[PDB]
């Protein structure tokens, strides 16, 4: 019944990741005044299918220069990494859930990494380092602003837990500045816009890429998940399509910044503000 | 400068800094003078449940 | 129970294998493997948030620093003697009498223990921390200190 | 608007030289130092809280609640002269 | 060996109010001889009276109230015994069956 | 003659013996760089953290998690300083030496 | 656009049938609504007594 | 080669579950056989100084 | 109450007034710290209680620290000194394993801050073998003291494991045939470390 | 994982609870609360998928041999690396108080522990150790 | 067996350090509170505290005046000294409250209606 | 709050109804334990049926119902 | 504390020298102790149960058939 649930679970997971590309395609034409995919199948439903399957048949470049096992390993991480975090959104009744999906979360700085040590280009490994740097820069805003959001969740028994069914089902109005902050911080880990200067995939075709690149979209519907569950009062179909809408919306309308320039407002703006809005509502909650 | 000239360039060239110090201030002060002034203020178990079925029967 | 037993006795086998390897990332690649699994263990006894907090720690920090300084510093040299001089049998001969016939085990005169599961509460750890440890929780403060003036002292420049 | 600020200045020379010295107050078009309590307010609401990127935002909404310029080639043509 | 057992989980919550308005000098006498005794032997009388208490007052309100009384502790069962979620059905079992003796 | 639970018990320890071993002596032995001696120290580190974790189950005691705690906050800063000098030092040898992260050549 | 609707229309169909199609699965491994919830000691402990006690009285019903 | 090295890692990955449980179990028996052996003795001197010490 | 605990709270006080303090001289561009200094020492004997022991160490540190001139060495002198204090007053294998491990990393960052000239790399050199001479025995002292917890329960220091603390104790005092970290560290560190 | 001895099956005797427990479901209701057994099965089927990802371009994809083909197209990581070390160890040093309904002397406690943590932070921010210049 | 039900909402009441004594002197007051060790303390820690505020300053004016900072750095060193002699003279004022030191001058003081 | 003082009332009511059903259920066990040592045993010289072997102190089982693994 | 020691010397000299770690134990956690009942009681009670059980205003062991 486990392996049921959990298959039951994937097949949306990777249909939604299907529709969220085709769907950046299309908000981002209608932002532009043009019409985005619509040949390919009727009203262009058919195109991420047919992008997976043009992948499929694709050649494979095996570099017969790099190490095999990490090269192939990279793509797999991050897409199990993508998969396991979504059963801990939703196959879970464990009491630091949060905490398990912040620990995931770090982990899937790792195909990065093995991308930029296995492939071997010169700006590969240049190009890699920073966005590891993005990512670990922007991980700790992440886990001080679970830090506040645990401060207020108890269960009924009076324990207090960062588990997913025991928070309210209304918004948190009295952090509205920290939700601003925690969908920046999410813009950061998935190196949208506008953090999406440094690519790794460099040397990577066929479904090597394409699990990179389901791997990326899973991640940002489940930090749009956690987004919902911790701030906008549940996770919800409606509350998953407005926020990707959302970040869809900023990528139309924003330029990017330099990387000493998001290093400097990651590490000097989104840190402070976490640690001190920490103290404020430990303040609160005694 | 007084008070006033030296907080406004500072929070006119560095505010998130300042906004921060601010809000860590206002949870420090909280919590050592303004809580313990106004906020801050054996039975059997039948006495305790009898209290507790007082309490939600009324509401 | 063989599932559990042969994770348990797996974390020996990429202690072992974190040595061996001549290649460093492979080595690191150890490391990371050993570390998760011994995160899945700790939660054999009942330990969530411990577990949670090894994951964390070890494979989410201190390893990409490892693979930072590995993959900054290490120009192939496997051939370069790290093949052709081998290795110590005098140090292998003392691992396997340490380690494998186990003459000085650190259950002493005892042969069986009864492994039991905990209940991992953190409010008893919160309430422990912050109440009864209070000055060793600061004193680590104070080594975390150590640690950042001591790097950022030491950062070649 | 076209103004500038000590901090947003893109280079290290000119955000080293606005840290130090006070040469960028004479220059006109910078923007000046708030004087009392809500102009501190409005630089504030300015930094923080965005509205910049919002102002961009309402345009791009604007947008895609508007009118679009594709044609449906090759069903539909683009417009030639006789000279062409 | 006899099968010595109280009620489910959800039942002994759907029935603790009535335990200490009705069988309350059961439940005194095994606090106090928990408190002074450490080996269960030396506790059996007050044990196996505060079971049989115990059994006894399941006995009587499946008599009197079985379905008022099965409805309230099926809802605690469903929804992990929090008794904020089931507050019509435990007005429902105490109306049906009351927590003392009224009207005595 | 014993249990499944006596099984688990002392194979757990028996474990982490091999495990302590492994990391103190196993790095040296097969004639290693300084950061994989670095990382052998982090299987010793682990292997005494286990056993702490293992013991306060054990006799349900809160000071094995006092210790793990403190375990990880220790070897985390010596780590950090350790690599933080060992790039210090091979910036400062490798116009002659090459090999110079190897000490046991 | 009307080219973004029916894309935006179907993710929100799609995780709506997902969601139900877990809901009723996971409903009928579980067989209560609340098995999601955050359990500490004492309601382990009660659940575990529950289950051996459910097993016990299977072990007697099939004696008489 | 790639299969070569994960085909070796899978063969010392259970060549490893299943060798160490015996010598698991050898080891525990031979400290049944000697707390066995401990016991026996303690019977036997308890016996001695019954017979000798009234 | 906490009554009984004012002089802890005013150690972490002295380091948190003495970290804004030393910050606050640096961006003045001051190439010497002797008010520093002289503030150091006071937060040395502020911090000392009235024993014997404690202020033999006390006045050794305050002469020591007139050989030490950047604002980061005092401070990893001080915290050296916390462990070396409350060494003294450590009644367990916890507090005894946490004060000697900072000063092992203050003694290694200090060993790898002051060097200079051409014998920068031979220091940087003997602290990184002290480093690793001193993680295996750390690592031996977790082990044995687990051992310990596990046998009595308790954190008593009796029975057989008592003779690796012991160990680990002699390794610390450069006992031979384990002295050979203190011989490493006499051939390239200056002389006021040493 | 099932239950080796008598006490840990409540004393319910007899052979149909030890094989009702060898053959039963997984249930967050009934032995497995918090069991994290869902994570590895996750990872085992997600592996398998992905590995099915990688091996099927190898048979239905057309290849070519080239030699061309096969050929490619700072210290401020180390404060980032390092700083991100330490910063994580302190915040998972918080986690056990905001899981504590604390009490005033926890309140004052962790705020020491954050004022020393802050003030180290502070004096590498005034040294200019944020500024990524280089 | 069967474990206590715990009580998540109170807190145990422990300091980290222990004094291990019972009081030989008459109890004022078990817990005073900062206002209640200011308000019954004595002349002599004022007086300490203004002696070493003033050695502070001094000493803060000569060593700062090496760096031509003398002023500032006579300040801090007075306000240092003088919150280390402020901590030690309040911590003397609540142990004799709590009565681990001679009260005879607090208790015909601080029991206006228990003067006698 | 009010909801979790509710459910501690209510485990504080229930607690010596289990503890008690606990206390009836080892005795039994134990019963058994003691009727099937008496039918190994009955041979051996020297050998008693029921030796406690601690001598102030009642020691509970090491492992129990409530503590299992997680995985 | 609980892995540090102060010693100081009381000036009265009416301190006993004990075991801090004992005294310090007995302060924190305190230390609980039991007796075994008498037979005398033990009887009476099993008497008192088993009169209570046959007079009917006790009900059964078990809640099931
Ligand atoms: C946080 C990080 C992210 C991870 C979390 C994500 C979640 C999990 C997702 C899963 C990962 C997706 C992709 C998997 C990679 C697929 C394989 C691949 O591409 O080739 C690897 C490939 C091999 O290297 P290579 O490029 O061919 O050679 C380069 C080296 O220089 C060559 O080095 P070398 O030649 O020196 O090494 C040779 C070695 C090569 O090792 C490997 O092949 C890699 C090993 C791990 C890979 C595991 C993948 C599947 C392999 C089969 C597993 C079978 C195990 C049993 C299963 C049951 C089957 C019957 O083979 C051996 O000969 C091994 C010797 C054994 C030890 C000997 C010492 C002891 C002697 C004592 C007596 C002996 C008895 O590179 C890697 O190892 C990449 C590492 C990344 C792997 C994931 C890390 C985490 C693994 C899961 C968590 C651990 C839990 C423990 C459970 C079980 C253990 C796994
Ligand atoms: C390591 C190598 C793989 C080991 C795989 C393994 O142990 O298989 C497991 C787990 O593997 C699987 O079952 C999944 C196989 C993976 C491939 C499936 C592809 C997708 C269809 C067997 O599960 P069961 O015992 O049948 O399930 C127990 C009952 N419960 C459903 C409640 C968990
Ligand atoms: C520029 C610096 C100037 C410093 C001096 C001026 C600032 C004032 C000093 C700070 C406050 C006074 C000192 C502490 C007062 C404790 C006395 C007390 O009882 O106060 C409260 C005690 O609470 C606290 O604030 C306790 C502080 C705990 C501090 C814990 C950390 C101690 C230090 C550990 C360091 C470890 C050692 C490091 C080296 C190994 C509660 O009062 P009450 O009991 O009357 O109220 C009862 C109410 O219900 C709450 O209890
Ligand atoms: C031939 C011999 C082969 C020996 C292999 C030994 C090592 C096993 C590694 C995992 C194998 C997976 C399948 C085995 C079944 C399994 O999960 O076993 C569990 C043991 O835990 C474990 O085995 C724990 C190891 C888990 C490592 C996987 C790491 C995943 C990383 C992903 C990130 C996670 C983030 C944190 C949440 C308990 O099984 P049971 O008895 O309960 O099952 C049945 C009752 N239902
Ligand atoms: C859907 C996706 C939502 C996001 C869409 C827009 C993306 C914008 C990305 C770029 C943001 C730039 C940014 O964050 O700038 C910082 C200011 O804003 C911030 O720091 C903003 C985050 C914090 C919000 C305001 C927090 C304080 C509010 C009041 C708190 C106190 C009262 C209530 C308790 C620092 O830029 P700077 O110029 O200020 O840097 C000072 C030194 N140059
Ligand atoms: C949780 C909340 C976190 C808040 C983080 C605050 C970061 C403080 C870093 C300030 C460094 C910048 C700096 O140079 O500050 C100087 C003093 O600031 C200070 O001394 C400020 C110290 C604040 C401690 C908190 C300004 O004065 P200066 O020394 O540069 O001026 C005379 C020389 N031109
Ligand atoms: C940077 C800015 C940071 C902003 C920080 C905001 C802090 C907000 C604190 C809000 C406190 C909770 C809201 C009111 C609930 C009180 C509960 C209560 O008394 O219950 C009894 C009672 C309920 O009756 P019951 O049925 O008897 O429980 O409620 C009241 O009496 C509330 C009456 C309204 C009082 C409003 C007070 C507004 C000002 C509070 C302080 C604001 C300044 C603090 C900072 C100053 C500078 C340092
Ligand atoms: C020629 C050699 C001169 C050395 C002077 C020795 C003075 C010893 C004084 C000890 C004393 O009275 O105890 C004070 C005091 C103990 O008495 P209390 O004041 O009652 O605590 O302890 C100290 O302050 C000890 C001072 C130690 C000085 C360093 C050790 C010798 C150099
Ligand atoms: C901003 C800079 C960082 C501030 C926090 C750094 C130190 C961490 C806090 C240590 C607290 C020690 C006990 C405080 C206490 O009991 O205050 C209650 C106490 C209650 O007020 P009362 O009515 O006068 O007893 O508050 C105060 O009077 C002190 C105000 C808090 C000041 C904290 C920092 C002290 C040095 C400046
Ligand atoms: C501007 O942004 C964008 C990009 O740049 C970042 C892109 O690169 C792409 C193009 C890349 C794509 C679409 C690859 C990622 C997605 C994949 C592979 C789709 C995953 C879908 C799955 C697994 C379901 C399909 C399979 C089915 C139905 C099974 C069929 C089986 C049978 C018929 C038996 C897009 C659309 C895009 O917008």
């Amino acid at each position: 019944m486990i392996v049921a649930s959990i298959l039951i679970l994937i097949v949306p997971v990777l249909l939604s990741v299907a529709m969220f590309t085709l769907a950046e395609r299309t908000v981002m034409a209608s932002m532009q005044r043009r019409f985005g995919p619509q040949v390919s199948g009727i009203s262009g439903l058919l195109q991420p299918f047919w992008d997976g399957l043009k992948l499929g048949v694709k050649e494979p470049v095996l570099p017969d220069s790099s190490s095999a096992g990490a090269f192939a390993a990279s793509p797999m991480i991050s897409f199990v990494l993508s998969q396991v975090a979504w059963v801990g959104i939703c196959i879970s009744d464990a009491s630091f859930q949060g905490l398990v999906i912040m620990a995931i979360s770090s982990l899937a700085v790792y195909g990065v990494m093995l991308a930029g040590w296995a492939s071997n280009s010169k700006y590969a490994f240049l190009g890699c380092l920073r966005s590891v740097a993005l990512m670990v820069s922007y991980e700790l805003s992440l886990g001080a602003a679970l830090l506040s959001i645990g401060l207020f969740v108890t269960d009924g028994t009076g324990m207090k837990c960062l588990n997913f069914a025991e928070m309210p089902t209304t918004p948190q109005y009295a952090m509205l500045p920290l939700c601003l902050i925690f969908l920046v911080c999410i813009l950061a880990e998935t190196k949208r816009d506008p953090f999406d200067l440094p690519g790794y995939n460099v040397e990577y075709s066929s479904l090597g890429f394409a699990l990179f690149f389901i791997a990326e979209y899973a991640n940002m519907a489940v930090m749009s998940a956690i987004a919902s569950i911790y701030f906008l009062g549940g996770f919800s179909a409606l509350k998953i399509t407005a926020l990707f809408f959302a970040f869809v919306w900023t990528r139309g309308t924003l330029p990017r910044y330099r990387y000493d320039q998001f290093m400097r407002l990651g590490w000097k703006a989104f840190l402070p503000l976490t640690l001190a809005f920490f103290a404020l509502h430990a303040s609160v909650a005694i | 400068m007084s008070l006033g000239e030296a907080f406004r360039t500072a929070v006119y060239k560095e505010p998130v800094m300042v906004w921060s110090l601010m809000i860590y201030g206002v949870g420090i002060s909280y919590a050592a003078f303004v809580k313990p002034s106004m906020i801050e203020p054996p039975p059997s178990l039948k006495e305790v449940m009898a209290g507790i079925q007082a309490k939600l029967n009324n509401k | 129970m063989f599932f559990e037993n042969s994770a348990i006795l797996l974390c020996a086998l990429l202690s072992i294998a974190v040595g061996y390897t001549k290649s460093p990332f492979m080595s690191l690649m150890y490391s990371v493997m050993l570390f998760i699994n011994s995160s899945f263990v700790l939660m054999m006894l009942g330990f969530e948030f411990l577990a949670l907090v090894n994951l964390l720690v070890y494979v989410g920090a201190l390893a990409v620093l490892f693979l930072f300084v590995i993959m900054l510093l290490e120009i192939p040299a496997t051939e370069l003697r790290a093949y052709s001089r081998g290795w110590s049998t005098l140090g292998i001969f003392v691992f396997i009498i340490n380690g494998v016939f186990q003459i000085t085990p650190s259950m002493g005169p005892r042969g069986i223990i009864t492994g039991l599961p905990g209940a991992e509460s953190i409010t008893n750890l919160g309430h422990a921390l912050y109440l009864y440890f209070a000055d060793l929780l600061i004193l680590n403060s104070l080594v975390l200190t150590v640690a950042l003036f001591g790097r950022f002292a030491i950062a070649p420049v | 608007g076209t103004e500038r600020r000590p901090g947003e200045s893109g280079a290290w020379k000119q955000i080293e030289r606005q840290r130090y010295a006070s040469d960028w107050e004479n220059d006109p078009t910078f923007k000046r130092t708030p004087k009392n309590l809500a102009e501190v307010l409005d630089d504030s609401a300015s930094m923080l809280l965005l509205t910049d990127v919002w102002r961009g935002m309402a345009y791009t909404l604007g947008a895609f609640f508007d009118k679009k310029v594709t044609i449906m080639y090759p069903f539909e043509k683009g417009q030639l002269s006789p000279r062409f | 060996s006899n099968t010595v057992r109280v009620p489910y989980s959800h039942e002994l919550y759907a029935m603790s109010r009535h335990v200490v308005f009705r069988a309350e000098k059961e439940h005194k006498a095994a606090v106090e001889c928990k408190g002074k005794h450490d080996w269960p032997e030396d506790c059996k009388p007050e044990s196996e009276a505060l079971v049989r208490a115990t059994n006894k007052l399941y006995k009587e309100i499946m008599e009197k109230s079985p379905e008022e009384f099965k409805e309230y502790a099926q809802c605690l069962d469903w929804y992990g015994l929090r008794f904020s979620r089931c507050r019509d059905k435990q007005t429902a079992f105490e109306k049906a069956f009351p927590i003392v003796d009224a009207k005595k | 003659y014993y249990t499944e639970g006596e099984i688990f018990g002392t194979t757990f320890m028996y474990t982490t013996n091999m495990m302590f071993w492994a990391g103190i002596v196993g790095a040296v032995a097969f004639r290693r760089n300084l950061i994989i001696l670095l990382l052998s120290a982090e299987t010793v580190m682990l292997a005494c953290n286990m056993n702490f974790l293992f013991t306060a189950a054990y006799l349900n005691d809160i000071t094995g998690a006092i210790m793990s705690i403190t375990i990880t906050t220790i070897a985390a800063c010596e780590t950090a300083i350790g690599l933080a000098l060992c790039v210090a030092y091979f910036h400062m040898r490798s116009a002659t030496d090459v090999e110079a992260l190897n000490m046991l050549k | 656009g009307w080219n973004a609707l029916p894309s935006l229309v179907i993710i929100t169909g799609i995780w709506t049938a997902g969601l139900f199609a877990l809901d009723k699965v996971q409903m009928f491994r579980e067989n209560k609504p609340a098995w999601a919830n955050n359990k500490d000691g004492w309601q382990k402990a009660l659940y575990r007594r529950d289950w051996y006690l459910q097993r016990e009285e299977e072990t007697l019903a099939m004696a008489k | 080669g790639l299969i070569r090295n994960i085909a070796t890692f899978a063969t010392a990955v259970v060549g490893w579950s299943v060798g160490i449980p015996f010598v698991v179990q050898a080891r525990m028996n031979g400290y049944v056989e000697r707390n066995l052996a401990t016991y026996d003795a303690a019977q036997r001197q308890k016996a001695e100084e019954a017979a000798i010490g009234g | 109450a906490a009554a009984a605990a004012m002089i802890e709270l005013d150690l972490c006080f002295g380091l948190l007034l003495l970290i804004l303090f030393g910050l606050l001289s640096l961006r003045n561009g001051h190439v010497s710290l002797a008010h520093i200094r002289f503030i150091c020492q006071c937060w040395l004997v502020m911090i000392t209680p009235l024993e014997v022991q404690d202020f033999a160490l006390c006045i050794l540190t305050v002469v020591l620290l007139q050989s030490f001139h950047s604002f980061e060495a005092l401070l990893f002198l001080l915290l050296a000194y916390i462990g070396q204090l409350y060494m003294m007053h450590s009644c367990n294998l916890v507090s005894f394993y946490v004060c000697l491990e900072a000063q092992t990393l203050c003694v290694v960052v200090l060993c790898g801050l002051l060097a200079r000239g051409a014998s920068t790399s031979f220091s940087v050199e003997a602290a990184l073998k002290f480093l690793l001479l001193s993680a295996m025995v750390s690592g031996m002292a977790l082990f044995w003291f687990s051992a310990m917890y596990q046998r009595t329960g308790s954190l008593d220091m009796v029975g057989q494991e008592t003779f690796w603390i012991l160990l680990v104790m002699l390794f610390k005092l450069g006992v031979a045939p384990m002295h050979m970290w203190s011989v490493d560290l006499y051939g390239s560190i200056p002389k006021s470390l040493l | 994982y099932n239950a080796w001895s008598p006490a840990q099956r409540y004393f319910v005797e007899g052979d149909h609870v030890v094989t009702a427990e060898a053959s039963r479901t997984f249930q967050f209701t009934g032995l497995d609360s918090g069991s994290f057994y869902p994570y590895v099965i996750a990872t085992v089927i997600a592996t398998a998928i992905s590995t099915v990802f990688i091996v099927a371009p190898l048979v239905i994809a057309p290849s070519r041999v080239d030699l061309d083909k096969s050929s490619a197209y700072s210290v401020s990581f180390y404060l980032v690396s390092i700083m991100y070390l330490l910063f994580d160890i302190e915040i998972a040093y918080l986690f056990p108080y905001a899981m504590t309904h604390a009490s005033l002397p926890m309140y004052w406690t962790m705020n020491l522990f954050l004022a020393i943590l802050v003030a180290g932070f502070a004096y590498e921010w005034g040294m200019g150790a944020l500024e990524w210049r280089e | 067996t069967w474990p206590e039900p715990p009580n998540y909402y109170e807190a145990p009441k422990h300091g980290f350090k222990v004094t291990l004594e019972n009081p030989t002197f008459p109890i004022i007051n078990p817990d005073p509170n900062i206002t209640d060790a200011v308000t019954n303390m004595r002349s002599e820690n004022w007086g300490v505290v203004a002696g070493l505020a003033g050695l502070g300053y001094v000493a803060g004016y000569y060593f700062g005046a090496k760096v031509h900072w003398a002023k500032p750095t006579a300040l801090f060193t007075s306000i240092f000294l003088g919150k280390s002699g402020l901590l030690w003279g309040m911590s003397d004022s609540a142990h004799r409250l709590m009565g681990f030191k001679e009260n005879s001058k607090e208790v015909a003081a601080n029991l206006p209606h228990v003067m006698q | 709050r009010f909801e979790a003082d509710e459910i501690l009332t209510v485990r504080k009511i229930v607690h010596p109804v289990l503890q008690a059903e606990w206390d009836l259920r080892y005795l039994e066990h134990l019963k058994r334990e003691r009727e099937e040592e008496a039918k190994v045993m009955k041979n051996v010289p020297g050998w008693k049926v029921g030796e406690s072997t601690t001598r102030h102190r009642w020691l509970a089982p090491l492992e129990s119902w409530d503590k299992r693994p997680l995985v | 504390t609980a892995g540090f020691v102060w010693r100081e010397v009381d000036p009265t000299g009416q301190a006993k020298n004990r075991n801090h770690t004992y005294m310090y134990n007995l302060k924190t956690f305190g230390h609980r102790s039991y007796t075994r009942r008498d037979p005398s009681e033990l009887q009476a009670a099993a008497t008192s149960v088993e009169a209570r059980v046959k007079s009917g205003e006790l009900g059964g062991l078990s809640p099931l058939a």
